[PDB]
DNA sequence: CGTAGGCACGTCTGCTCGGCTCGAGTGTTCGATCGCGACTGAGGA
DNA sequence: TCCTCAGTCGCGATCGAACACTCGAGCCGAGCAGACGTGCCTACG
């Protein structure tokens, strides 16, 4: 997208707030973007890349979420993965556990999914190409405009 | 080289840790105690993994990695503090890995795991079937990993499949315990007009479609056609995959193999297809050269079958020798470089053919006897000796 | 939407249904054993 | 008095059915040239 | 007086590119019966 270097107004700072206070900077330097030319594809409601990346965003954090845990065999919850996609019906989440672990209900590991032990997780460049950065940006670009449409 | 070597005698093994290696009749602590071609294939193997390392992190990063090597050492060569200093000079590598990671931001652990520290390559054995119904292929890659010098390979695996559409690029996750892959399959509408099919370049090209069966698009497949494991392919595909491969593929190592494949098929339509492989121009010329003696072993394999003139003597007439005389040779002039490599290993490869009675004929004798008695030399700038030797060879 | 729609009640009745086939499916290991 | 044999939920398992996308395959329409006969001015008998 | 001759118009004629319809492959959600467990409550020693 182009871009034109503005400077900046004499009375506008930059003030960063956090939980401990109150920053400020003072900016210099303010481009104007001007129409962008879209170089990646927002996919459409319902679509087939749609639906695939909503299943591999849920594959890709139950993945994390294994390689975070500290048990030897390594175990997961299943209301973290309610707590994180919260409009997901439990068969889909269960669909992407299915293979990959396995559900304890009782002994040792009960009311957690254990990792299965000849599942190898995968290392973290084959998780991080199993989903994009930008992919995500052009799935968040379709909820926010269905949202508007809607 | 390596696949050889490491298959024939236990492995090569980049950075041991200190025996590391008890496959091998020698001491590895030592670069006096090794075996010279341990030696070689030691260097090989070492450009070989650092092509991967390219592979993994771009080539720009990996020419900003060594020039930070270098420029920490400049640095460092021109202090006087005695070794303060003149130890940055000195790589390790664990400062390597440390400099790549500081460049690039990504590790690669993984890759120098699997191919530095543990001493071994892998074999692929692949087949396909195209599934008519749901339009996909079935790819089956087995590996090899229980003979000595193997090792089992389970990260991602880049396959070429070259359909009717164009050339698709599809990767493959070959875990332990995987066999199947189903990669999914395009149109054929390319068969029901005649239009050009497109290349693994943005080039496209005629092809004569008859010999392709009627209900898979797909004309060809190359597991693993960048090179980015140390591997050992052997795909079966079907004949006329091989021929259209060497016809049709814009690279050489592709090419190369369908060569190498095509010796188990001495079908006359292989035989087309290497002879047009020979005649054409704008092939690069160790494809050809490979080409001849491809041609001299299907050519004796399909005694009592064969109908003209012995193989490549029309074409050596055709191309290196006068239009008024068919057997005087044209006189020297070896300022093409392609041509002349060419005629100086197409005797070669046809003094291979072999009659009916398992004795060469004397048609590609005297044919040889008369390339050496009409050999003229003083018009060229260049000298005759190598293929003065080529021709006694 | 509503008027074409024609529940928490709903998810009770399931419940009282899902009761009602467990305690037939006891009395049917009962008859069993 | 204690003490082991029957009732509610929760979460997962597995199979069935209906709906939606998406691309391959096949038939249909319409401009883009190709060729034929003809129109129509034109320099020599 | 001719006397054919070169450049171009109208119309059939086929051809390539695109567009509408169909049909199945595959995935996803809902729904339902049920099992595999925990807690919560009664007849017998």
């Amino acid at each position: 997208a182009p871009i034109y270097l503005h400077k900046m107004p004499e009375t506008d700072f930059l003030i960063i707030r956090t939980r401990q206070g109150y920053y400020i900077r003072e900016l210099v330097d303010i481009f104007v973007v001007g129409q962008q030319c879209p170089l990646f594809e927002v996919p459409g409601p319902n679509s087939k890349r749609a639906n695939t990346h909503i299943r591999d965003f849920l594959q890709v954090f139950i993945y994390r979420l294994f390689w975070k845990s500290k048990d030897r065999p390594r175990r997961i919850r299943m209301e973290d993965i309610k707590k994180a996609f919260p409009s997901h019906s439990e068969s889909s989440i269960r669909k992407r556990l299915k293979l990959c672990a396995d559900f304890k209900r009782t002994g040792m590991d009960s009311n957690w999914w254990v990792l299965k032990s000849d599942f190898r997780l995968p290392t973290e460049e084959e998780i991080r190409a199993m989903v994009s950065p930008e992919q995500c940006c052009a799935y968040y670009s379709m909820i926010a405009a269905e949202q508007r449409l809607k | 080289k390596i696949v050889a070597y490491e298959l024939k005698t236990g492995g090569v093994l980049l950075h041991p840790i200190f025996n590391p290696a008890s496959h091998l009749h020698f001491s590895i602590k030592h670069p006096h105690t090794l075996s010279w071609e341990y030696y070689s294939m030691f260097q090989c193997k070492a450009h070989l993994v650092m092509r991967l390392i390219e592979n993994r992190i771009s080539m720009e990063f990996m020419l900003q990695v060594f020039n930070k090597l270098l420029s920490l050492a400049s640095t460092a060569s021109s202090q006087k503090f005695q070794s303060h200093m003149w130890s940055q000079m000195l790589v390790s590598t664990s400062g390597f890995l440390k400099s790549i990671s500081n460049v690039s931001g990504k590790d690669i652990q993984p890759l120098i795991k699997q191919w530095v520290d543990q001493s071994g390559v892998v074999k692929f054995y692949g087949s396909f079937a195209f599934n008519r119904k749901r339009n996909v292929l079935e790819l089956e890659i087995k590996q090899d990993y229980t003979s000595p010098g193997t090792q089992k390979y389970v990260g991602p695996l880049k396959v070429t499949v070259q359909e009717l559409d164009g050339s698709f690029n599809h990767t493959l996750q070959i875990e332990e315990n995987s066999l199947k892959h189903d990669i999914p399959c395009h149109s054929k509408s390319r068969r029901n007009k005649k239009k050009k099919i497109p290349l693994m370049n943005g080039e496209e090209v005629d092809m004569d479609l008859s010999a392709m069966d009627a209900d898979s698009p797909l004309l060809w497949i190359r597991i693993d056609p960048d090179m980015s494991v140390l591997r050992k392919v052997e795909f079966e595909q079907a004949d006329f995959m091989w021929q259209y491969q060497l016809r049709y593929e814009r690279d050489v190592v592709a090419q190369q193999e369908s060569i190498l494949a095509l010796e188990k098929f001495p079908t006359p339509a292989s035989r087309l297809a290497l002879t047009d492989i020979l005649e054409q121009e704008q092939c690069f010329y160790r494809v050809r050269m490979s080409a001849c003696f491809c041609l001299a072993k299907i050519a004796n394999s399909m005694v009592s079958t064969w109908t003209g003139p012995p193989a490549m003597k029309s074409l050596f007439t055709r191309m290196f020798c006068c239009k008024s005389c068919p057997n005087i040779v044209k006189t020297n002039n070896f300022m093409s470089f392609q041509s002349y490599f060419l005629q100086k290993t197409m005797p070669v490869a046809m003094a291979l053919l072999r009659d009916v009675h398992n004795l060469c004929p004397k048609e590609v004798l005297t044919f040889i006897l008369d390339l050496i008695k009409y050999n003229d030399n003083r018009k060229n700038k260049f000298s005759d000796n190598y293929y003065r030797a080529e021709m006694i060879d | 939407t509503k008027d074409e729609e024609f529940h928490r009640e709903e998810m009770r009745k399931e419940r009282r249904r899902i009761q009602e086939q467990l305690r037939r499916l006891k009395r049917n290991q009962e008859k069993e054993k």
